[PDB]
RNA sequence: CCUCUGGCAUGUUGGAACAAUGUAGGUAAGGGAAGUCGGCAAGCCGGAUCCGUAACUUCGGGAUAAGGAUUGGCUCUAAGG
RNA sequence: UUGUGGCGGCCAAGCGUUCAUAGCGACGUCGCUUUUUGAUCCUUCGAUGUCGGCUCUUCCUAUCAUUGUGAAGCAGAAUUCA
RNA sequence: GAUGAUGUGUUGUUGCCAUGGUAAUCCUGCUCAGUACGAGAGGAACCGCAGGUUCAGACAUUUGGUGUAUGUGCUUGGCUGAGGAGCCAAUGGGGCGAAGCUACCAUCUGUGGGAUUAUGACUGAACGCCUCUAAGUCAGAAUCCCGCCCAGGCGGAACGAUA
RNA sequence: CUGCUUCUGGGUCGGGGUUUCGUACGUAGCAGAGCAGCUGCUGCGAUCUAUUGAAAGUCAGCCCUCGACACAAGGGUUUGU
RNA sequence: GAAACUGCGAAUGGCUCAUUAAAUCAGUUAUGGUUCCUUUGGUCGCUCGUACUUGGAUAACUGUGGUAAUUCUAGAGCUAA
RNA sequence: UCGCACGCCCGGCGGCGACGACCCAUUCGAACGUCUGCCCUAUCAACUUUCGAUGGUAGUCGCCGUGCCUACCAUGGUGACCACGGGUGACGGGGAAUCAGGGUUCGAUUCCGGAGAGGGAGCCUGAGAAACGGCUACCACAUCCAAGGAAGGCAGCAGGCG
């Protein structure tokens, strides 16, 4: 019902966030992100809960060469949440999801923030601790 | 949130149940087992000074 | 409002402050401001250095019924000897019957 | 780079302001070439000591290949005439 | 200037199971445009700086989307034509 | 963009609006609703509600940048006999940094009317009936114009003080 | 855009408030790896502990002062219905 | 005599053969280089300094419960070795 | 500390036991030790070392001996008699098949020893465990859920997929 409040987003094309799931992909470049209009010379650029468009760089070779769906589980840049607290993370993540929400992976690595565990509700069943 | 209160001078007891909080912060803050004067609680609490002893979390 | 405590310092974090941090193992680490998060950052211990909390400590600056139950018991002794009497007109006269 | 002997008055002018645009230095969160014809420019590495060093080859090289660790101050000890 | 390029009409053989014209449209035919290329050489040879890209404003409509609408071989959803 | 000019006797305060400019945009999620429609499969809308993209205007509490308060510590080479206190090295370097600027990298805000276009209709002839049109009449929109907002005319007004 | 004698006003200095950095010099210490000179003592010794959230800066465009100190009834040029 | 505290067992047995090439394992000797519940047999007034029975907790149990859920257990109250 | 029969001196002596114990035996052993013994490969010829390799001294630790570990010294140890490395579709052995005499192949398999409970690691109690029909983590897999949590380990007997 209550929809996802604006969150400062720090991964534009092209970063290789780490993938922490457990399909066995290691990386996650991210070529575009869904939902983005964006204006002449804006790199579509993404926050936590951002499902975006990734190709995996390094990991088991099945994986890559082929553009997987994903969703943003963690970033560094400090997002501000409404009450009122500058929160980041340790590293850049990721997890594999496809276009219905379900996730490729099994299990979560690492903590999920509850910008993305509200508004994904199969990532936050698989996550260890929420935000 | 339900208060199992319980006279142990000849010991018996019971459960009783109040849900507000100015009621309720006479006992917040504090450690488990120190003496806090339930005077603060309502019509018939007066004089009645008392340990809270521990309990469970909303999961039990 | 949840006034919470600053992880390397140590101070009183009001609400619109401050700035959180969770590495990837949990550890959601609170910070009131970027002199205690570069302090935080560069592995220090707080215990070293001389305007936390964590410092202070460490050196110590600053600072049957209940009527029948009390009847018994209220008995005076007198009166517990003389039972012990009459357990020996009890005892005494069953052993002169053992022998006997 | 700093100083001593020696030399000089800032290189054909001064004062008051610290706007734009420059020229010359710098610094930047999160991302890291997505910019652009092109990593142009900037940035990264950098000395020394102890390790370690591949393919290839005209056997000489490559080679400081690559990749690591340490480095301050103070107090000693040992060895070197 | 408009061959050529682009765009749009008219007439109706036929396509559209049926049915010319919902949507198309043969043979023919009438036009519009200067975002293509030709044609000409009037202007410029005592020099109007000759490709692209970046930046930035403004304009056209021959509308891709958005607002309101009319039409279908429009049931809804999607989509075509206006 | 910045002074200023004419006269209104000179000056000052408070204003008016002639005129120009003009601005907001599009989408998603909840609900309606697995409902209308449909053999199914699928599958919307109107009013509400919560947010977002692009845009415009700001602003500094908080977060981030900057940082020569050359503010405070640490520190290399040298120099003042040494300490202490300091200086030079075209800002020596590096932490941390107040104020001020500043960022969708933080935060706030972004409007209502009128005639109407296309179109759908009303009464109603032409043309005994019919007809949205001929006379008359209604609804009508990201358009147009005005509002809101920015500037304020060789454009005015009210009011004070007038050596 | 402001201020410039109602015993009032601004201005400088001082004081507090706020805040930044991080605990000053001196002194003391049977704290200090150790070393040296005298027979347990005295000197050298980076660093530490106490004094000490100390010291230092803080409006130049921060906040209150009612403490001190002087200043402030002025200068010049034009304007008439 | 249900229940519960205490003692004991749960390191045997059963399964499989992944690892391991002087390792395992096999014959051989050693433990004068060590531990060893148990079972049996020795020691068990050898010491020269309230004992007619010393203490206070705890389980079962009564009672009040919490958790969505576990062979989760919380506060209270009695009581033995 | 507990139970059964119960007597004798004029309160004190006493019977049969049951349990529990320091230490020495004994038993079940375990544990490192000594000698000798194993398939294939040289398209593995030098390996081992300040990252203990082989020794000496003194300690730590252990239940003990021991470079087992630490400090200081010595420069050693193994190898053409195959060291070292790699392979094993290799647990070793008692044994099994075939067989004149020799052999060659097999031995996961009921007896003995060892190793291991998905893979490594760490520990509690206990005399005995690095136990897994114990616990704690991480890795891999995987069950319930109100989404806050919980619990698990068939290479034990059946049984299921693969
Ligand atoms: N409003 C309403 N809906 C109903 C009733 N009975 C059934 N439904 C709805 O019918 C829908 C389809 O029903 P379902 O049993 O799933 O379909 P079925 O299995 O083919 O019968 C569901 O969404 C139900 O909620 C009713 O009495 N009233
Ligand atoms: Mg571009
Ligand atoms: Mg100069
Ligand atoms: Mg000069
Ligand atoms: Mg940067
Ligand atoms: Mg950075
Ligand atoms: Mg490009
Ligand atoms: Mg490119
Ligand atoms: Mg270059
Ligand atoms: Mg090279
Ligand atoms: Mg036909
Ligand atoms: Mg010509
Ligand atoms: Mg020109
Ligand atoms: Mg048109
Ligand atoms: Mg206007
Ligand atoms: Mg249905
Ligand atoms: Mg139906
Ligand atoms: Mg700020
Ligand atoms: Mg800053
Ligand atoms: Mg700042
Ligand atoms: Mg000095
Ligand atoms: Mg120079
Ligand atoms: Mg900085
Ligand atoms: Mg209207
Ligand atoms: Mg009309
Ligand atoms: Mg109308
Ligand atoms: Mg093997
Ligand atoms: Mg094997
Ligand atoms: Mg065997
Ligand atoms: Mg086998
Ligand atoms: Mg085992
Ligand atoms: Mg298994
Ligand atoms: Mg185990
Ligand atoms: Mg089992
Ligand atoms: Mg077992
Ligand atoms: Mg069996």
């Amino acid at each position: 019902s209550g929809a996802k409040f604006r969150i400062s987003l720090g991964l534009p094309v092209g970063a290789v966030i780490n993938c922490a799931d457990n399909t066995g992909a290691k990386n996650l470049y991210i070529i575009s992100v869904k939902g983005i209009k964006g204006r002449l010379n804006r790199l579509p650029a993404a926050g936590v809960g951002d499902m975006v468009m990734a190709t995996v760089k390094k990991g088991k070779p099945e994986l890559r060469k082929k553009v997987h769906p994903a969703v943003v589980i963690r970033q560094r840049k400090s997002y501000r949440r409404k009450d009122g607290v500058f929160l980041y993370f340790e590293d850049n993540a990721g997890v594999i999801v496809n276009n219905k929400g379900e996730m490729k992976g099994s299990a979560i690595t690492g903590p999920v923030a509850k910008e993305c565990a509200d508004l994904w509700p199969r990532i936050a069943s698989n996550a260890g601790s929420i935000a | 949130m339900k208060l199992n209160i319980s006279f142990p001078a000849t010991g018996c007891q019971k459960l009783i149940e109040v849900d507000d909080e100015r009621k309720l912060r006479t006992f917040y803050e504090k450690r488990m087992a120190t003496e806090v004067a339930a005077d603060a609680l309502g019509e018939e609490w007066k004089g009645y000074v008392v340990r809270i002893s521990g309990g469970n979390d909303k999961q039990g | 409002m949840k006034v919470e405590l600053c992880s390397f310092s140590g101070y009183k974090i009001y609400p619109g402050h401050g700035r959180r941090y969770a590495r990837t193992d949990g550890k959601v680490f609170q910070f009131l401001n970027a002199k205690c998060e570069s302090a935080f950052l560069s592995k220090r211990n707080p215990r070293q250095i001389n305007w936390t909390v964590l410092y202070r400590r460490k050196h110590k600056k600053g600072q049957a019924s209940l009527a029948d139950i009390m009847a018994k018991r209220n008995q005076k002794p007198e009166v517990r000897k003389a039972q012990r009497e009459q357990a020996i007109r009890a005892a005494k006269e069953a052993k002169k019957a053992k022998q006997a």
